[PDB]
């Protein structure tokens, strides 16, 4: 094993971190630079990345920190949505200002305590420049809108987003105070166009059940139920396999017949005109539950199933112990209706007003693949946002201002504290600098302008780097939900200190 | 020990299923026209530009030998 | 600092660029072939770049980007896959001087794009757009636009050919984009080119039929996605291997399985079956086809199940798995099923007449030999190219790269009118366009920078009133000659580099 | 040791009447040539099992058909037991051999 | 045959005495800086003490090889003060190197070192206070419960721990008479709730195997009836064919498990409890049909547990279902299913007031990584008490101590003189290198610190103050509330000690040509 001591550690920390930390910035925001993805190992494969999410699985690294800040890259990315590289590069903002402290011999107890402790200079800023947006339907269209489209900006994909961004906050519209992703139903298929993305106020089973069993269910009566009828599960009335002789091959089959005609007038006898199985409908009882109008969905969309039930105002049969007892789903109207080139059943009018279902129709599964996951992070900081209706002043705007505040604590602590905390403020200016660095304008005049604005204090402008010149934070529309760039600002404000954390380092490889 | 020779072996092999006679010469000819034009087509001259009063006098010297 | 990514780029740059140079070697006919040397060891020789990038090739990243650059040309037009490489280097050059000028490159990005919707305007300015609606002006452009091109003897023969394909194909004014998708282009071995013929309901590979109607008309188009071969429990074969007793009563089971299936086939019914290859199946019991065709159904067998997807958007006859799927509901409704084994060899199924989807074209490609055929297949396809080319972007315009010398001055004016840091960027984006018929007219011989810099001021006086004239390869009217061109292999050469570059750009 | 032959008899056993099965392959390409060239002239019955049956025509075509696939299934499914048993057989044989000498 | 010589070995002695050492002196508390081990595997891990590091750390000199040896020792009873051996060791014995440099005898001063132990382990028995009791430990448990859980998984110190952990010790302290052993209290890891949710066990917590909870979840009494055999049909926990002949007798099959259901239940409740272990696993329907039938048997069992819950409850397991006694069922003061986690099933229960010789605090995580880092918290309190239960003595120390005991050596070694004179002085000064060496893991001058008590030692000795481990403003010990058990100290006294007397353990430095070959 390889004991690797503060000296040897903090080196190898940097140069992965930062110098991953670099790729990272290196795309980001919307002129973020592109990197070539390096496949390695296998082909050459070039592919090219406004995301280090990406980044973190190609190449394979063996720096620690970038081997642990993966993590970190994703937990805000997995979690807190939309801020997938804006964490990484943070702690990378750091350790280079930790570089230099180290350099200046200086404790990470020294400097730990500076800027932990500064992170609340930032924090109080921050959680001054969280300013309630969604408080008002307008704004909370507003939030909605300028939340929705911000998430999936830099995510690599903006073409026909603002399709799916209004279909999208108009999903969470309805969540009206309480997010709800079961409320509304994520449909993402490959089909239809580049917009032919429907959002169904209801549940919807993309199913084709044709005309042989109803498509067509008014005042629809949704059974939620497992039942096998040939797994044939619980409260199961037949009998298994055995040969006692010759002729044994009639008993068998004779007994689960019977229970699948019994659990059918069991499914008759809840008066539905809709069956939906999570599991197999057979041939026998899908024809006696077309007998009866009895709609019958067989192996139902499965994470729909319950957002059906949830949604549609039912509840499960408990793998059809119920001959009664289940709750029944109601929605208006179910109709089979083509969205994009399959038959989807269209559960219109469902017992939820929260609800929805999103279809998403991409022209190719590569146009259909990367916005949901992107477009997931911003109903999560939308649902974040419904939670707390914010935003707070982006493009450095909070930035330069939460550096000013603690620029101020680096200047009213400043014991060997905030000497650290000058080097924690400088970071918060630093991402700044990045973002016209991405789009190659001047960092020193408008960073230390927008400074010239955050000095005396400016909380209604920032440096946009589309217009490549200082903008409006009131939400001019790159004023970006007070859930993310809190969030953001968590989890690497951990990391670095936690970096500093290990100076012992124990290899064995 | 070149496609450059191997065409060539091809071109006299062509003319020789017309006819085993001028085969060595149009080789010959050959290396005698690349060696003439390549200097201009060295010089300021196109690769293009030369053959063109090549293939065009190859029609004037038939004019000849048709006459 | 971004500067290894520069590096990198400028890497990137290093590879693309010298490479870009080997086709304008190769642009154009004038433009010389390029021996290659290919893991073989042997010659190939080629005036085509698009190749020339595929045949022998470095996966550097740069490189493996600009197959694509004609790749997308190849697919976007189909034609002037050349000059998208052509096009490429030219900025290249232009780019990294911006960032030797230290241009940020999203900015050298941002700067072009932006100008190239510029360009592409002028460049239509410059443009004569033609009737799609008309066939024999297409027929008569088009064909300038082969007689523009190489290939002619087929093509000629192949124009109406093509062009009523095309025509077939064509049921907008605007003549849409014509897709080449609603056309299957097929050979026959036997015939000449003169065979090759224009077919209304898909010509299908050969026929396969034990009893089974030899043509059979208003065919019902079966498919077959479900298994014709009894279960496989131990073999193939619906019996398990033990001994010879136990295993022939459920022989008797492959035997009535495969049978029903069969009967069910017939019971809802089709008149034609396609049947996918056995290996694009499971497995399919001949037995039962063996009874298939003795239920006296015409059959094909054995054919691309892609094909298939081709067949089933064309005629209409859709997937079908299950007996059920038979009605005539995915059974396309043929109005004459026959493979014709006519004019020497080979025997293709010629549906003639049918219930179809768009209007169905497939061509026969008949020739003198196997050669023959390939000769024709360009020929239309050509053709078929320059004409999805000319419908899809209805503006015509002249070739020889002229309009490359008419539209930098411009934009250089446009860039300095434009002004900004960017200005220089536009400018170096404008200065690109002369370099294609710069290298062009060494590649018919000149000096360009001699003949292009009088181009440029016929282009600068008429915009044009001259051009580089493949023949002539110099100073005269193009339009006089008739080298012509759709805006398509034009504007589909523009974005492909530009954004390519505008990607290299931002890439790291 | 009694594991090398238990695969191998079986092996030997399906391989003969599957082989048997070509020559009536033959012949169930010539049974498609003898009752395919008879119309009912003399009395076709299968044989198909014990009970020799009064019989049709096309009862006596679809079987034939279906008699090929005797030498369809039976000489196929011998292939699989072929090694299928002949991999056992041979594994069995270095194993308790080496073990009774050592 | 590699013969080198002893200084030459003296030095890879010493240059491996070094970064182990180091290792600590910025890793030493929470003012030290974090361990991080990364594997063969390539496994990034955040270790501590010495031991979970050391061993981690592959050893490679005798020296490293010797330290795990010695360094078990420490967390072994203790469970702190693994870290400072390791830093005291090279502290004194690279001085010894440059007194053996000096031309000094490893021979002679290490005697002094031995011998100078005493003096500061007598000086050290001077140090704060002879007692602790039940009420009163418990706040300086609070104190060491504070930083204890104030340090590693969380610095929060969630009372839950920090008294739990001591009553499964004051609850086996007593037990042992005035002893306890860590397989007789147990710090049970299992998620399912965060560290917040936590649990002390009198005994055994199992989750209890239900096939169905419709089918009666019951438990009662206060007992277990232990089996290695069946409360409801056997079965080897595998794969079991269920067959029967005709299309009814799947109903009389059911009677077979509904009758011995109650054969069994009848035989091993009447024997006590109902609840019997059953180390057979079952198939899903018996079971149920016997948690239907009655009184729910637990099934799918480690036959450790089977055992555990036995030696827990002192009495034996069942082996032979034809077998039965109430010894060999459980002894248990409770049994009862309890809602196992947020994520999962009631776990059993077992909590035993009949016999117990063992009680066990349970913990919850809200990740492995946090559960098992307070898994790897808690034994280090667990141990210091159990300093405490036998001798309850602590000792100010971390700055107090050291400085102090080495004073009096310092000055012993004037007192003495000879070889220990330089022997009592660098004995010392190594002492006072851990305080100073806290102040180099924290933010302040390390020299200048140790000058700060120092001075203070010249003011008052053995004082209740000290340096700040926790880096307060305030420089203490009993308001640091940084203390350990006066056994500790003098225990982690006795290893460095011990180690760089080990070093010097007779002759022999010749190999074979093997040594660490």
């Amino acid at each position: 094993a390889d004991e690797e001591r503060a000296e040897t550690a903090r080196l190898t920390s940097f140069i992965g971190a930062i110098a991953i930390g670099d790729l990272v910035k290196s795309t980001l925001g919307p002129k973020g630079m592109d990197k070539i993805l390096l496949s390695s190992g296998r082909d050459a494969s070039l592919m090219v990345t406004n995301d280090g999410a990406t980044i973190l699985k190609n190449i394979g690294v063996d720096n620690p920190a970038a081997k642990v800040l993966v993590d970190m890259s994703r937990v805000q990315d997995d979690e807190v949505g939309d801020g997938t590289t804006s964490v990484t590069v943070l702690a990378a903002e750091l350790l280079r200002e930790a570089e230099s402290l180290i350099a200046k011999k200086i404790h990470p107890q020294t400097i730990i305590a500076g800027w932990r402790e500064a992170t609340k200079a930032a924090r109080e800023a921050l959680l001054s420049s969280a300013v309630d947006h969604g408080s008002d339907e307008v704004k909370f269209r507003q939030d909605l809108m300028n939340i929705a489209g911000t998430t999936l900006s830099s995510k690599l994909l903006t073409h026909h987003k603002d399709h799916f961004t209004k279909l999208a906050v108009e999903a969470v519209l309805r969540l009206k105070g309480s997010g709800n992703l079961e409320a509304i139903h994520i449909i993402k298929k490959l089909g239809g166009s580049l917009a032919d993305s429907y959002l169904d106020e209801g549940f919807l089973l993309d199913k084709k059940i044709g005309v042989n069993q109803p498509k067509r269910i008014e005042n629809a009566k949704i059974l939620i139920a497992n039942t096998g009828m040939d797994t044939d599960k619980i409260k199961i009335f037949g009998s298994r396999v055995r040969v006692d002789s010759t002729a044994k091959v009639a008993e068998i089959e004779h007994a689960e017949k019977e229970k699948m005609k019994e659990k059918v007038e069991r499914i008759l006898k809840h008066g539905i005109n809709c069956f939906i199985n999570r599991q197999l409908i057979y041939n026998y009882p899908e024809q006696l539950f077309g007998a009866a109008g009895v709609m019958a969905i067989e192996h139902a969309d499965f994470a729909g199933v319950e957002r059906l039930a949830l949604v549609t105002g039912g509840e499960i049969a408990s793998t059809f112990d119920h001959p009664e007892l289940v709750k029944l789903g109601s929605c208006k109207l179910i109709e089979e209706v083509m969205i994009g080139e399959d038959k989807l059943i269209h559960f219109s009018g469902v017992a939820l007003g929260e609800a929805c279902t999103i279809v998403l129709r991409g022209a190719t599964q590569q146009i259909l693949d990367e916005a949901e996951r992107s477009l997931h992070d911003a109903l999560c900081v939308l649902a974040q946002t419904v939670k707390d209706s914010r935003t707070v002043y982006g493009g450095g705007c909070s930035e330069m201002l939460m550096a000013h505040a603690v620029t101020q604590l680096a200047n009213r602590t400043p014991g060997k504290e905030a000497v650290a905390m000058e080097s924690y403020a400088k970071a918060l200016r630093m991402l700044p600098t990045i973002i016209a660095d991405n789009a190659g304008y001047d960092s020193a005049d408008l960073v230390a302008q927008l400074r010239a604005a955050h000095s005396e204090g400016n909380t209604t402008a920032g440096l946009d780097m589309r217009e490549g010149t200082i903008g409006d934070m009131a939400i001019l529309g790159i004023t970006e939900s007070f859930q993310v760039k809190r969030q953001v600002l968590l989890s690497a404000a951990e990391a670095a200190e936690v970096i500093l954390r290990v100076d012992n380092i124990i290899k064995a490889a | 020990e070149h496609p450059a020779a191997k065409v060539l072996c091809e071109l006299a092999d062509l003319q020789d299923k017309e006819v085993g006679d001028g085969t060595t010469s149009v080789v010959i000819i050959a290396a005698e026209l690349l060696k003439n034009a390549d200097e201009l087509v060295k010089q300021k001259i196109h690769p293009t530009s030369v053959i063109s009063g090549y293939r065009l006098a190859c029609k004037e010297a038939v004019r000849y030998i048709n006459e | 600092d971004r500067d290894k990514p520069a590096q990198i780029r400028f890497s990137n740059i290093s590879a693309a660029k010298a490479v870009a140079d080997a086709i304008r070697t190769s642009l154009g006919p004038k433009g010389m072939d390029k021996m290659i040397q290919d893991g073989k060891g042997d010659v190939t020789i080629t005036n085509d770049g698009a190749t020339i990038l595929k045949q022998m090739q470095v996966l550097h990243p740069a490189a493996r980007m600009l197959v694509e650059l004609s790749k997308a040309q190849d697919i976007e037009a189909g034609d002037g896959t050349t000059s998208v490489v052509i096009i490429a280097g030219s900025l290249l050059d232009s780019c990294t001087k911006l960032l030797q000028k230290g241009i940020h490159p999203t900015i050298i990005s941002e700067s072009f794009q932006k100008a190239l919707e510029k360009g592409i305007e002028i460049l239509t300015d410059m443009s004569r757009p033609v009737e799609l609606s008309d066939r024999e002006t297409l027929l008569n452009s088009a064909t300038t636009s082969l007689n523009s091109k190489v290939v002619s003897q087929y093509s000629s023969l192949l124009s109406p050919m093509s062009v009523n394909a095309v025509m077939k194909v064509i049921d907008p004014a605007t003549a849409t984009s014509v897709d080449l998708r609603d056309i299957k282009i097929v050979k026959k071995l036997g015939g000449t080119i003169d065979d090759c013929e224009l077919v209304e309901g898909l010509v299908l590979t050969q026929k396969v039929s034990n009893s089974g109607i030899t043509r059979v008309e208003k065919a019902k188009i079966g498919l077959i996605q479900f298994c014709l071969s009894a279960p496989k429990t131990d073999m193939d074969n619906q019996i398990v291997v033990s001994d010879y007793a136990q295993m022939d009563r459920v022989l008797r089971e492959e035997r009535a399985y495969i049978l029903n299936l069969v009967k069910q086939i017939k019971k809802t019914g089709c008149n034609v079956l396609l049947i996918q290859k056995s290996i694009l199946r499971d497995a399919l019991s001949d037995l039962a086809l063996h009874f298939l065709n003795k239920m006296k159904i015409m059959v094909i067998k054995d054919i691309e199940r892609e094909d298939i997807e081709f067949i089933c958007k064309t005629i209409g006859t859709k997937p079908v798995a299950h007996i059920d799927q038979f009605t005539a509901d995915m059974l396309g409704s043929a109005e004459l099923a026959e493979e014709v084994n006519l004019n020497g060899s080979g025997k293709l199924l010629k549906i003639t007449g049918c219930a179809s989807p768009g209007k169905t074209v497939t061509i026969v490609v008949r020739g003198s030999n196997k050669l023959v055929i390939e000769e024709a297949e360009r020929s239309i396809h050509d053709a078929l190219c320059v004409i999805r080319c000319l419908v899809k972007k209805r503006a015509l315009i002249a070739g020889g790269g002229a309009p490359e010398i008419e539209l930098a001055l411009r934009l250089t004016e446009y860039s300095r009118t434009l002004s900004g840091m960017e200005s220089y960027c536009v400018r170096a984006f404008a200065d690109a366009m002369e370099v294609i018929p710069s290298t062009l007219a060494e590649n018919a011989g000149l000096n360009p920078i001699s003949t292009v810099t009088e181009l440029r001021n016929r282009h600068a006086q008429g915009e044009k009133t001259a051009g580089i004239n493949v023949r002539k390869g110099g100073i005269s009217n193009i339009l006089e000659e008739l080298v012509v061109q759709p805006l398509l292999v034009s504007v589909s050469a523009l974005t492909l580099a530009t954004e390519t570059v505008r990607s290299i750009l931002k890439i790291d | 040791v009694e594991k090398y032959q238990q695969l191998q008899k079986d092996l030997s056993k399906s391989m003969s009447g599957r082989q048997k099965l070509e020559a009536q392959l033959t012949e169930n390409n010539i049974v498609k040539e003898e009752l395919a060239l008879l119309d009912g002239s003399n009395v076709v019955f299968k044989l198909l099992g014990p009970v020799l049956v009064k019989q049709e025509l096309g009862e006596a075509r679809a079987t034939v058909g279906k008699r090929l696939d005797y030498i369809t299934a039976e000489i196929k499914r011998y292939e699989s037991q072929l090694r299928d048993l002949e991999r056992q057989s041979e594994q069995q044989r270095e194993t308790l051999a080496q073990l009774q000498q050592e | 045959k590699s013969r080198l010589m002893g200084l030459e070995a003296l030095k890879s002695h010493i240059m491996a005495a070094k970064a182990v050492a180091n290792t600590m002196r910025t890793s030493l508390g929470p003012n030290g800086l974090d361990k991080m081990m990364v594997d063969k595997d390539g496994d990034v891990t955040v270790t501590n003490d010495g031991a979970t590091i050391l061993s981690m750390m592959d050893v490679d000199h005798q020296i490293a090889k010797l330290m795990v040896e010695l360094s078990k020792s420490q967390d072994d009873e203790i469970g702190d003060g693994t870290t400072g051996v390791v830093v005291l060791a090279g502290a004194l014995l690279e001085e010894a190197e440059q007194l053996l440099d000096r031309g000094i005898h490893p021979i002679r001063i290490a005697d002094g070192y031995e011998q100078a132990a005493r003096v500061a382990i007598e000086h050290l028995d001077k140090i704060s206070d002879s007692v602790l009791v039940d009420i009163k430990d418990t706040e300086p448990l609070i104190q060491t419960a504070k930083t204890t859980l104030g340090s590693k998984v969380v610095n929060s110190c969630h009372r839950q721990m920090a008294e739990i952990a001591v009553n499964a010790v004051l609850t086996v302290a007593d037990m042992e008479r005035r002893d306890v052993d860590f397989e007789l209290i147990k710090v049970e890891g299992k998620v399912g709730g965060r560290l917040e949710d936590t649990k002390l066990i009198k005994g055994v917590i199992v989750d209890k195997d239900f096939s169905h909870p419709q089918m009666p979840k019951k438990v009662e009494d206060a007992k277990i009836a232990i089996l290695t055999c069946p409360f409801e049909p056997p079965k080897p926990k595998t794969k079991h064919k269920l067959d029967v002949t005709s299309v009814e007798d799947y109903k009389a099959l059911q009677k077979y498990e509904k009758e011995k259901f109650e054969e069994m239940i009848q035989q091993i409740k009447e024997t006590g409890a109902n609840l019997a272990i059953c180390q057979w696993g079952f198939d899903d329907e018996a079971n149920h049909l016997l948690l239907q039938n009655n009184l729910p048997a637990v099934r799918w069992v480690g036959g450790p547990e089977i055992e555990l819950i036995a030696i827990a409850t002192g009495g034996r397991i069942v082996p032979r279902f034809s077998e039965l006694t109430a010894e060999k069922l459980g002894f248990a003061g409770l049994v009862q299913e309890i809602s196992f986690g947020t994520t999962k099933d009631k776990m059993l229960v077992i909590e035993q007031c009949k016999n117990s010789r063992a009680v066990t605090i349970f913990i919850r995580g809200g990740n492995k990584m946090i559960i098992e880092e307070a898994k790897r918290s808690l034994h280090d309190a667990l141990c210091v008490i159990r300093n405490l239960i036998r001798d309850n003595r602590v000792v100010y120390g971390g700055g107090a101590a050291e400085i102090s005991c080495a004073l009096a050596v310092s000055q012993e070694a004037d007192k003495c003189p000879t070889l220990e004179q330089y022997a009592m002085r660098a004995f010392a000064d190594a002492l006072e290198v851990i305080p100073m060496a806290l102040s180099e893991n924290s933010g302040m001058n390390p020299i200048q610190t140790m000058t700060e008590v120092r001075a203070r030692q010249v003011k008052e000795m053995n004082p209740a103050l000290g340096i700040d481990c926790l880096h307060k403003g305030t420089n203490d010990m009993k308001q640091q509330h940084v203390i350990e058990t006066l056994i500790g100290k003098k225990q982690q006294i006795s290893l460095a000690t011990q180690m760089v007397r080990m070093i010097l353990k007779i002759d022999d430095i010749r190999k074979p040509g093997e040594s660490e070959e």
